[PDB]
């Protein structure tokens, strides 16, 4: 929601740490409820325990990104001392990238993963830097 | 430049309303005329390009390329029979018909003032070509480089046009004049880098450069001779056409952000020209010497220097009548025996007797024989880049030594040594074939002679 | 962009386009209607099994005069959008020019540029 | 069915949807949709295989629950400002549930599993009717309320649309579901434009109606379903494989086409303001669903397939049907990019 | 006649109710050509009533 | 190695292999109805109270 | 065509061309036993309007010129090739056999709308349901594999479900010896070379399927072997029955009327002839069929419409 | 002459191609007279 | 707001997931949407006794009468379902796949 | 037992010799054969290439070049008769500028 992606993006980045790694799990949880609601919502289970463990995998993978993308986050601005890069958030989505693979247990998928997810992540503070304007103008 | 155009509309219900076996002399004898017409057309002088009919302009980065498109079409129109003259009548007008509408389109791309109208005959010059490779390719992975083709081009080439917007939203209008003497220089920050690596990644894939280029080989080894030659000629040497206009915008920029593509751009010269070391295949070793040229041609316009831009375009100019001559000696190659492989037919100095003399004088202008406009294209690029850097000039003279091995492997392996004496299906050489060869090195000579017509508007 | 003062409906030419000069005969935008509405018949013939070029010339009469006429009032209709189009523009500029600055033209002998030498 | 009550059933078509587009009082609205609907039923089952009534009970559930929760917007702009003017709403909720109930009617992409299922099991007539009026209509009720549009609403339905209906359409061989993949695409590109300049959105309506005309009319040529029976029709017609060619790839939209006056006059008054990375994006899924075109234009007009006796014996007789205006909408349909000053025709 | 043509086994391919398989494919089947199933296979029961002693 | 195989493997194969398999997660959809109107009922509800759209 | 909706709002009804002289009689005997001897005396003595057999080249004389156009086009069925060799694997029986089927469906469409309109009723001889007893009884015989008995079954399948089965069947028994007799005294070569067990079989088959599967639709007359000539007993058994059962007994108007637009514009009729399944007997690679389309365009006559053509006429495609 | 039993069309109707003369040249001469009208109503104007 | 209005939405959108999550039977699903209907129809009617908003009256009544034939158009296609199969289950449904 | 196919093995290689020995490259018609070599060999050599020869062997001073030649001697005789250095520097003259100052 907007309340905790503006939780996540009202601490400097800069060193004020673990609240990012917080609000990242926040992320993480709900991006999983988001691909666990249509996912059990669109399989018929059979049963619904298996159901709970579909999207009790789904939710730790999606918070397991997002504690390891906060922590890489933070640790890479505190040792480069430079807040205003976006290369350390390109190792923070490659990082990211290569423990969903690790988590889905394969190599292409995290190899892949770590590219895109690192050149999204790059963008995704490239335009928060320089400024590019959330979803709308909605003006003329 | 309209009176350019009118005639390429009327010459095309030419074909339409021409009976059986007339449409041939016809279509030939027309677009012949124009080419003539074509010719005229070099009015060009000192201060200003020639500008007219307010969507059109001439420098000479387009006359020279123009007036070589308006000569390589009935060219093309003769050297495209014997592969199809068994197939029926409807299909013939309907391939004739198509050449031309493709003609049209690549001269309204030359002929832009506004680089909507530019990005627009961009395009169209693609849509046409596909349908070309794809239902004439005599192969079977036809339809497959037709695919890969269209969807290189186009995603390569679409945010081109959301960049081009932004700018014509933001500063005025899109006359290349208006884009110049207005230009205002453009800071470095993020935005900045982004719009001058969408349009220069835009033409990266159109050119190849060296990350994008199995695009090529694959649509030029799976084409009939008419779509390979305007493909590779053509459209290559529109794709350098079209960067050397739009690279007039984003100069205090691309210094800081246009190194990488140089190491790219050379390292993958010395492996294009490594590859074609070692394949077989014949056809394909034209198209890595085409990737080569325009690996070098990138060099020359990242770097921008007066130096560099008159050897880019002469180097466009003599690359594309090269490589559509020696596309054509393939052509009739495999049509001598429907192989497409290379060590099948050997032998070709006995047999055949004066086709020896083209495939020597083909493949020493692809050498950079020593007056040829190869070879001041290539020399001019390898001066300026010296002064760019005084290092480069290793991979240059070892593009230089590999381009020379390739080519004289493909002399002497493909026409050398021994007749494999179980063939006897190859005729001695039609008239047509010489008429052709002819029709390639009578031009690349006289602009041998005379060569300060084509060369850039940094004169 | 709405009314615009509607009162008055779609009105597919209003009161105040005669005004402006209709589009002339042989514009060359209405003479790409008349070659598209040749084209048309000509496909006509194409997709019956009649043979093209001829046996449907009535038809073409047809279909070139269906066409020019209708773009001919399409045009009008188009001359008609862009001149109000200014005329609203160039009454709002005339209406608050002092919210619109007209900047000063300074000359070259003072606008400084940041050099940065391409070599 | 007699032919009187078909011009009977078309003529109360053609009325919900003057009505809808008529009207000043919103129940005029509602009633309009629900006349349209109840109408619109009994062009499908014009056969009665258990496909049409699965079809058509499927899309009577949707578009009546579709219809109600319009009505229950309307209910609670009038538990606010209470006035039956069809403007502003004065609740975002209100605008929220009526943007849903337009993403219900029309088919966006968490709303659009109805949509390839019902137009799949019916003949094409009804499918024709169905995608050009049924997505004719409410593009009028949103030209009426889009002072009051939470812009999110429309970003993320449109968006959403484009990408789901280009993902979708890589594996369906059916003619149909292709032709309803390609709606809910065009659906994402006339939608998303619409709180900027929504001259551009009625534009690419008029341009999606007469493509997708051409598209069935094309296919009305022979009742095909598969891509094997359009290797068929290139066996025994020359000319229907160029015009499936022609019009295929305008509705890829190549910028000599007249497909590609949708793309660019939008991305033009898109990027006059500064949403960039938007447009860049579904422009990138807009390479994304020309895909599928490709394949069908490569397995007929491009290629050719092996065939079948007994073509032999369809050689001697017409294809005589009447085709319902077929040249008319096929070059006013593909020739038409050098007239995009014909834009501003529109208001 | 030396132009490559596609054949059986690539109109085949482009077949089946999806084109790509799934790991659950084996259950869609292409529709029939008039589009009409087998309609019912327990088709009808008049009744049978038994108007007893009563 | 460096042309063939890898730049084939890194372009057309990922993407087209991403677009494939998005393909075979977003069209397989066994034909119930049940599972179509739970989610329309969860996007009303996800649309509602956790990514607000009435604001 | 002046038809459409605008001919059934304008001209009334098609009920009133009924009944008791319009109706479908068809004669269906063994092989050339009960041929047209006995179709046409129910034609000429019951006043109503005869077709003759469904050969091969129907779709010949069925439109344009009436000369029949040679087996490159209009086969390639070889017939005596089918009754010397049905059993060579070069694809020779059931090419024939769906070239045939189209060929009864085909007369079969064309008689049924000169039944639709002005009268009189028509007499059929081997109709389409005697095709597939064909088929059968030659599988039974082992010439054909079984998937594309299969294909067979389909195209069945599709295109029998849309029409009206026909009002009588008169079956006519001839018995296995006596049709030997005739056969090997007719005088045909490539018909004397025929076999007896696939005799056998159609006489097996078509007792056994045909009669129980009729079931009261297409109310049936079995007739003995000397039962012909003999006119009188089977213009009384034709008289003098009742139709009672049968979907021939409520239409009213709104299914005449489907059909009279479905038979015509033939191509609706022929749009599920070709499925296709891929069947390695059945279908032609694009370069014959190519070579064999411009040579079919290079007839004088077939070429771009007909009712337009030029060089037989018809001096009015408007200077 | 050489057709049998089956021209569907092509003996030419002469009620549809006299209409379709008719109002194509009325249409023609309603919009040349609307483009004078259109002149002289300009240069009354101005 | 008031009192009786929250209750009479909070019935309808009860009203709103009896109709979209339904198990079995469409006949319940349908008499679901029947019974939004009565919310609707209820809601809108107290509003304008309330306003005393006099003039357009028409709203409930006409409401009522269209939607009643919208339940009879549906009723219609829950027949044809059960004659053309044994019952009117969700199953049954499970051809014409996507 | 499998065929899957009824075309011919296609086609006959038939080259163009064999049956017109004075024939040129393309279809046995023989007048028109020689009506192609006439007009390749007329109208693009006779009249194209040599007259485009011409044409580009003399034309104006392209892109300004003799004219640049008599102007460089007639402006190098001024600046080396009038005592004026040859070639000046700074092309624009310092007294119209107004430099950014501290
Ligand atoms: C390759 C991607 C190229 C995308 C197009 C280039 C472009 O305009 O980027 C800048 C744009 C946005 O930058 P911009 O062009 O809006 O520049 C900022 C200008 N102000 C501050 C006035 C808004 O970003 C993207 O396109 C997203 C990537
Ligand atoms: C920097 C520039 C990089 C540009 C890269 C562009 C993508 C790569 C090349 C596109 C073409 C890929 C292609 O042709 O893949 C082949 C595959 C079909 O393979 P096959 O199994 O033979 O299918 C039989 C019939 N379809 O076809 C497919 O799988 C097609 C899949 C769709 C690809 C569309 C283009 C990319 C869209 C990305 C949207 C985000």
């Amino acid at each position: 929601a907007k309340t905790l992606l503006h939780q996540y993006w009202d601490i400097p980045e800069g060193t004020e740490c673990h609240r990012k790694t917080y609000a990242a799990t926040s992320i993480g949880g709900a991006s999983g409820l988001v691909v666990s609601a249509y996912s059990v919502a669109l399989k018929t289970p059979t049963s619904f325990l298996e159901g709970v463990a579909r999207t009790g995998r789904y939710t730790f993978t999606a918070a397991a990104i997002g504690a390891i993308f906060g922590l890489t986050s933070c640790i890479s601005a505190q040792v480069r001392e430079k807040p205003d890069d976006p290369l350390n958030y390109l190792i923070g989505g490659c990082a990211g990238g290569l423990t969903l693979g690790a988590r889905t247990r394969s190599y292409g998928i995290g190899a892949a993963a770590c590219a895109y997810m690192g050149l999204t992540a790059a963008l995704v503070k490239m335009g928060q830097l320089e400024g590019w304007k959330v979803f709308a103008e909605p003006k003329v | 430049m309209l009176k350019y155009i009118i005639p390429t509309m009327m010459l095309m219900p030419l074909t339409w309303l021409s009976k059986n076996s007339m449409i041939w002399i016809n279509t030939t004898l027309h677009s012949l005329l124009i080419s003539l017409t074509s010719l005229l057309l070099l009015n060009q002088f000192g201060d200003n390009s020639l500008n007219f009919s307010l969507t059109f302009f001439s420098d000479s980065l387009s006359t020279p390329l123009l007036i070589l498109t308006m000569w390589l079409l009935p060219l093309m129109l003769m050297a495209s029979q014997h592969h199809l003259s068994k197939e029926n009548l409807a299909r013939k007008k309907l391939f004739i018909s198509m050449l031309i509408l493709l003609q049209l389109f690549l001269i309204m791309t030359f002929t832009a003032t506004e680089l909507i109208f530019f990005y627009i005959m961009f395009e169209a010059t693609l849509v046409p070509t596909l349908i070309i490779i794809t239902r004439w390719g005599n192969q079977t992975e036809r339809l497959n480089a037709g695919l890969y083709f269209l969807f290189y081009t186009l995603a390569g080439s679409l945010p081109l046009l959301v960049a081009l917007i932004y700018i014509q939203n933001t500063m005025g209008s899109l006359n290349f004049l208006i884009l110049q003497y207005w230009v205002q220089p453009m800071p470095n920050s993020w935005s900045n880098t982004f719009m001058w690596l969408a349009c220069m990644m835009a033409f990266m894939v159109k050119m190849p450069l060296y990350g994008l280029h199995l695009w090529l080989p694959k649509a030029h080894v799976e084409a009939p001779i008419a779509g390979s030659m305007v493909l590779a000629a053509i459209l290559l040497k529109l794709g350098g056409y079209g960067m050397m206009r739009i690279t007039l915008l984003l100069n205090p920029i691309t210094d800081f952000m246009a190194y990488p593509f140089i190491m790219l751009s050379l390292w993958g010269m010395i492996m294009t020209s490594s590859i074609c070391l070692r394949q077989t295949d014949l056809k394909s070793l034209i198209a890595y010497s085409s990737v080569s040229h325009m690996a070098l041609v990138i060099v020359a316009i990242l770097i921008q220097t007066p130096w560099s831009y008159m050897g880019a375009t002469a180097l466009m100019i003599a690359h594309g009548l090269t490589s559509s001559m020696l596309f054509c000696l393939a052509n009739s190659n495999y049509e001598r025996v429907h192989s497409r492989t290379m060590i099948l037919a050997r032998g070709l100095q006995t047999l055949l007797p004066l086709m020896a003399a083209w495939w020597l004088l083909a493949s020493l202008t692809n050498l950079a024989l020593p007056p040829s406009i190869n070879l001041i294209g290539e020399l001019f690029v390898v001066m300026s880049t010296f002064s760019w850097s005084n290092i480069t000039i290793i991979l240059m003279g070892l593009n230089m030594v590999i381009t020379a091995l390739y080519s004289l492997y493909m002399l002497i392996t493909t026409q050398r040594g021994k007749h494999t004496h179980h063939i006897n299906n190859i005729l001695p050489s039609f008239t047509r074939e010489n008429a052709l060869m002819s029709l390639h090195m009578l031009p690349l000579l006289l602009l041998s002679l005379n060569p300060k017509i084509i060369l850039g508007p940094l004169y | 962009m709405t009314g615009r003062q509607a009162r008055a409906p779609l009105q597919f030419l209003p009161d105040e386009a005669r005004s402006l000069p209709p589009p002339k005969l042989t514009d060359p935008r209405l003479a790409y209607i008349g070659f598209l509405g040749y084209c048309s018949g000509l496909i006509d013939n194409a997709i019956r099994r009649r043979p093209v070029l001829s046996a449907g010339l009535h038809r073409q009469f047809l279909y070139i005069t269906s066409f020019v006429f209708v773009g001919y009032y399409l045009l009008k209709r188009q001359d008609y959008m862009y001149a109000v189009r200014d005329h609203d523009m160039f009454s709002y500029i005339k209406s608050h020019p002092e919210d619109f600055p007209e900047k000063d033209k300074k000359t070259y002998r003072e606008v400084f540029e940041e050099f940065h030498p391409v070599r | 069915m007699n032919p009187i009550i078909l011009i009977i059933i078309l003529m109360t078509v053609m009325l919900g949807t003057i009505i809808v587009m008529i009207s000043t009082h919103w129940l005029l609205i509602w009633i309009g949709f629900e006349m349209n609907m109840l109408a619109i039923i009994p062009i499908m089952m014009k056969k009665h295989n258990p496909r049409a009534t699965e079809a058509s009970t499927k899309y009577f559930l949707t578009q009546s629950t579709a219809s109600m929760l319009l009505m229950m917007a309307i209910i609670i702009n009038l538990m606010f400002s209470g006035q039956w003017t069809v403007m502003k709403l004065f609740n975002p909720m209100a605008s929220m549930l009526m943007t849903m109930a337009l993403a219900m009617k029309l088919g966006m992409a968490p709303f659009h599993f109805w949509v390839p299922e019902v137009t799949q099991g019916i003949p094409l007539s009804s499918g024709l009717i169905l995608l050009t009026w049924q997505k004719l209509a409410p593009m009028s009720v949103l030209y009426q309320i889009l002072p009051s549009i939470n812009l999110d609403l429309i970003l993320t339905l449109s968006i959403l649309s484009i990408t789901i209906g280009g993902w979708g359409g890589l594996n369906q061989t059916q003619l149909r579901k292709i032709m309803a993949y390609s709606s809910i695409a065009h659906m994402g590109w006339m939608t998303a434009v619409l709180l900027y300049n929504p001259t551009m959105t009625l534009l690419n309506l008029i341009i999606y109606i007469i493509m997708t005309s051409t598209m069935f009319t094309l296919f009305m040529a022979n009742s095909t379903t598969t891509t094997l029976s359009l290797s068929h029709t290139w066996n025994k017609a020359p000319i229907m494989t160029i015009l499936v060619l022609i019009t295929l790839l305008s509705m890829g939209g190549l910028p000599p086409l007249s497909g590609f006056m949708p793309k660019w006059m939008i991305i033009q008054e898109m990027t006059k303001n500064d949403s960039i990375i938007l447009p860049t994006l579904m422009a990138i899924t807009a390479l994304l669903n020309l895909y599928f075109y490709m394949r069908l234009t490569y397995s007929t007009a491009l290629t050719m397939f092996p065939s079948t006796n007994n073509m032999k014996m369809k050689w001697q007789f017409p294809t005589t049907k009447r085709m319902t205006l077929l040249p008319t909408m096929t070059v006013l349909s593909t020739m038409l990019l050098p007239l995009t000053p014909i834009l501003s025709i529109l208001e | 006649a030396r132009q490559w043509q596609p054949d059986v086994e690539w109109a085949e391919q482009y077949g089946g109710a999806v084109m790509y398989p799934t790991k659950e494919t084996a259950h869609w089947k292409p529709p029939p050509w008039n589009d009409v199933d087998p309609p019912k296979d327990t088709l009808v029961s008049n009744l049978t009533l038994n108007f007893g002693p009563q | 190695l460096l042309d063939l195989i890898w730049l084939e493997t890194i372009l057309p194969k990922t993407i087209s292999l991403a677009q494939m398999k998005m393909s075979t997660t977003i069209t397989s959809q066994k034909g119930l109805i049940k599972l179509y109107f739970l989610s329309f009922l969860i996007t009303i509800l996800i649309s509602t109270t956790l990514l607000n759209f009435h604001e | 065509l002046q038809y459409g909706p605008l001919a059934y709002i304008l001209g009334e009804k098609t009920t009133k061309k009924m009944t008791e002289n319009s109706k479908l009689i068809t004669v269906d005997g063994n092989i050339c036993s009960g041929k047209s001897k006995l179709a046409k005396e129910v034609a000429e003595k019951l006043g109503l309007k005869h077709f003759p057999e469904a050969g091969i080249h129907y779709a010949d004389s069925t439109t344009g010129d009436g000369k029949p156009l040679p087996v490159r086009f209009s086969g390639n069925c070889s017939l005596e090739k089918f009754y010397d060799d049905p059993k060579s694997n070069d694809g020779n029986s059931y090419r024939l056999q769906a070239w045939l089927y189209a060929s009864r469906l085909l007369q079969y469409a064309d008689a049924l709308e000169h039944l639709l309109s002005t009268g009189q009723g028509v007499v059929l001889e081997r109709s389409i349901y005697s095709d597939f007893v064909f088929l059968e009884a030659m599988y039974r015989q082992g010439f054909i594999r079984k998937q594309c008995v299969d294909h067979y079954n389909q195209v069945k399948k599709v295109t029998v479900c849309e029409y009206l089965p026909p009002h009588v069947v008169i079956y006519v028994d001839v018995p296995v010896s006596e049709v030997q007799s005739r056969i090997q005294k007719k005088g045909n070569p490539h018909e004397m070379k025929i076999t007896s067990a696939y005799l056998q079989d159609i006489e097996n088959v078509y007792k056994g399927t045909f009669l129980p599967e009729m079931s009261e639709k297409c109310e049936v007359l079995q007739y003995s072997a000397w039962e012909a000539e003999d006119a009188e007993k089977v213009v009384e058994d034709i008289q003098y029955l009742k139709y009672d059962k049968g979907p021939w007994l409520d239409q009213d108007d709104r299914k005449l009327h489907n059909l009279r637009m479905l038979v015509q514009d033939k191509l609706e009729v022929l749009n599920y002839t070709s499925i296709p399944v891929f069947l390695p007997e059945v279908t032609i690679g694009a370069h014959q069929s190519d070579r064999v389309f411009q040579e079919f365009t290079e007839l004088p006559g077939r070429k771009y419409r007909a009712g337009y053509n030029e060089d037989v006429g018809d001096k009015w495609i408007w200077l | 002459k050489f057709y049998i039993q089956e021209p569907p069309h092509g003996s030419p109707n002469w009620l549809k191609v006299g209409l379709t003369l008719g109002t194509s040249a009325f249409l023609w001469i309603y919009l040349i007279k609307q483009h004078n009208e259109d002149v002289l109503e300009y240069k009354r104007r101005n | 707001m008031s009192l009786v209005y929250m209750n009479i939405m909070m019935a309808f959108t009860v009203s709103l997931t009896g109709l979209l999550m339904y198990r079995s039977h469409l006949m319940s699903s349908l008499l679901c949407l029947e019974g939004m209907m009565l919310s609707l129809f209820i809601l809108a009617t107290l509003m304008i006794l309330n306003s005393h908003f006099t003039l357009a009256s028409m709203m409930p009544i006409i409401l009522l009468v269209f939607a009643a034939c919208e339940a009879a158009l549906g009723l219609s296609l829950l027949v044809m379902v059960s004659n053309t199969y044994g019952t009117d289950y969700v199953q049954n449904l499970n051809l014409l796949q996507c | 037992p499998t065929l899957r196919w009824q075309e011919d093995p296609e086609p006959e290689d038939e080259n163009l010799y064999e049956k017109n020995p004075d024939s040129h490259g393309y279809d046995k018609d023989p007048a028109v054969d020689v009506w192609n070599m006439r007009v390749v060999f007329f109208f693009g050599f006779s009249i194209v290439l040599v007259l485009g020869s011409t044409f580009v062997a003399y034309l104006p001073d392209y892109r300004m070049q003799e004219w640049a030649r008599r102007e460089a001697e007639r402006l190098v005789k001024y600046r080396e008769a009038h005592g004026l250095p040859l070639m000046e520097s700074n092309c624009f003259d310092p007294s119209k500028i107004q430099l950014p100052e501290d």
